């Protein structure tokens, strides 16, 4: 079957906090896709800010969230996760994954990846106080 | 795309010799030739019959099959070319007409119910396919595998591949994704089994990188591509072709093949130093395509190859090499190595490149180069 991606995680925090956002999917398990983490907020470009392999074994980061975020992925829990600490305003959007038939080459995931995948609906995630 | 005639009909490359008349005249199905199974029997494609016919010993010589492999694509390569009893069931066959001369073969060629010199013409443009005579596997002996390569970016190797001509290598479109299309970007490292032994200096610029146009990144549907060198290769024991498939091969459900590969011996592992191999079998795509294994991603573009209990697999850093097989005592590359989730897990076997499905494509690189 096709893949359904369906991620969760989002909502609000304070500048400084923390999310953990997290992906799973019918139709087809996660097991056999290289998954990118991207965001759009409305008025900017689509961002790519993270990627992961199949195995786990090759991680990618925008220059803009090394450090601050971490990706992840457990294929037995059918789940991939994106570790997001010290939050920003800047950081406001909603968090998409997209997904590709991982292949096996031996190089990391390009984070502008989105742009032929699989995509889920999206989890808004809003840094502000108050 | 393609012109049929004056009237400015074009049509796909891909629908130029496909057994279907695509323009009003023909001429997509008029000047069509072929190797049909492993003794390489050279056929010629009749429109009006709409079928495959072997040609002739009669008459026939070498300066014809040097003729026919620049048709084919392998432009100044001949290997050999001798009268065979015909197995391939054919029951037609084309004859020269020497009293026309000076024509190209498909004007001179006519059906004829029999042959004069019976025997029927077998064409092999180029030497391949001899050798020397990745998880859970062995290391490879110098001259096993002399057609594998490893490919590098950035002093790393990213994948393999497998030499089919001096200039030509096969392997998968996943490499050379964008930001990897820059042929520049890439060093192929061939006749040398330690990674430790590829450096700067050692290995062959690449030309050309070429994707299959069908390429699908999402699905990994049409995973194939070709790289050309800027220098032919000078081929010896340690470094020479694999034959590509022919129509024909006639495999087993099960086939015995053997992977070659740097790939991790094990799942998020790193290169392995030196290069292994190891014997998988076929599996029949409808078992992939259970529910239990691949559910349905398996595409016609796509073969299945190793163990539903796992064990042995290709792994990361094996993707582009070669899935290979021996028949006729000749080895022929049957599939490049793609994709499959994990190393060596159960139910998980490698995905492989299905190339006998694109020879017509590869063909059309290499004659329009
Ligand atoms: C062979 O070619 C000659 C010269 O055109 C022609 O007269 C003859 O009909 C041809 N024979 C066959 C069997 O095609
Ligand atoms: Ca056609």
């Amino acid at each position: 079957g096709q893949v359904q991606l369906v991620e969760s995680g989002g909502g609000l925090v304070q500048p400084g906090g923390s999310l953990r956002l997290s992906c799973t999917s019918s139709g087809s398990p996660l097991e056999h896709y290289d998954i990118i983490w991207f965001r759009q907020a409305p008025g900017r470009e689509r961002e790519g800010v993270s990627s992961i392999t199949t195995s786990g074994g090759h991680t990618n980061y925008a220059d803009s969230v090394k450090d601050r975020f971490t990706i992840s992925r457990d294929n037995a829990k059918n789940v991939v996760y994106l570790q997001m600490n010290s939050l920003k305003p800047e950081d406001t959007a909603v968090y998409y994954c997209a997904g590709r038939v991982g292949g096996r080459r031996n190089w990391i995931v390009p984070l502008d990846g989105y742009d032929n995948a699989y995509w889920g609906q999206g989890t808004q995630v809003t840094v502000s106080s108050g | 795309g393609i012109e049929c005639d004056s009237s400015g009909t074009c049509i796909n490359p891909s629908n130029w010799c496909d057994g279907v008349s695509h323009c009003p005249g023909g001429e997509d199905e008029n000047r069509c030739v072929r190797l049909y199974g492993p003794n390489f029997i050279l056929q010629v494609y009749s429109s009006q019959r709409k079928s495959w016919h072997p040609v002739c010993q009669d008459d026939w010589n070498e300066n014809y099959g040097r003729a026919a492999c620049r048709d084919m694509g392998y432009k100044n390569n001949f290997y050999s070319s001798q009268g065979i009893v015909d197995d391939s069931g054919s029951t037609s066959f084309m004859k020269l007409n020497t009293s026309a001369g000076n024509v190209d073969i498909y004007k001179k060629l006519y059906h004829s119910d029999a042959c004069s010199s019976k025997a029927v013409v077998s064409l092999r443009c180029i030497a391949c396919g001899v050798n020397l005579n990745i998880v859970g596997g062995e290391s490879a002996l110098p001259g096993a595998w002399p057609w594998q390569v490893s490919l590098h970016v950035q002093n790393v190797h990213v994948c393999g591949g497998s030499i089919i001509t001096p200039e030509w290598i096969v392997t998968a479109a996943h490499c050379v994704e964008k930001p990897l299309n820059n042929p520049w970007h890439w060093t192929a490292f061939a006749g040398i089994l330690r990674q430790s032994f590829m450096f700067y200096g050692a290995g062959y610029q690449v030309e050309k990188v070429i994707s299959h146009p069908n390429y699908d990144s999402k699905t990994k549907n049409n995973d194939i591509a070709l790289m050309k060198l800027q220098k032919p290769l000078t081929f010896n024991d340690l470094v020479k072709p694999v034959c590509l498939p022919n129509p024909g091969m006639m495999l087993q459900p099960e086939q015995l093949c053997w992977i070659s590969g740097w790939g991790a011996t094990e799942e998020k592992g790193k290169t392995s130093e030196v290069l292994n191999a190891a014997k998988v079998l076929l599996i029949e795509t409808q078992r992939c395509n259970s529910r239990y294994v691949y559910d349905n991603l398996i595409t016609p573009a796509m073969i299945c190859a190793g163990f539903l209990q796992g064990n042995v697999d290709s792994c990361q850093g094996d993707a582009g090499g070669p899935l290979v097989t021996s028949k006729n005592n000749i080895w022929w590359l049957i599939g490049d190595t793609s994709w499959g989730s994990g190393c060596a897990k159960a139910y998980r076997p490698g995905v492989y490149g299905n190339v006998m499905v694109f020879t017509d494509w590869i063909y059309r690189q290499m004659r329009a180069d």
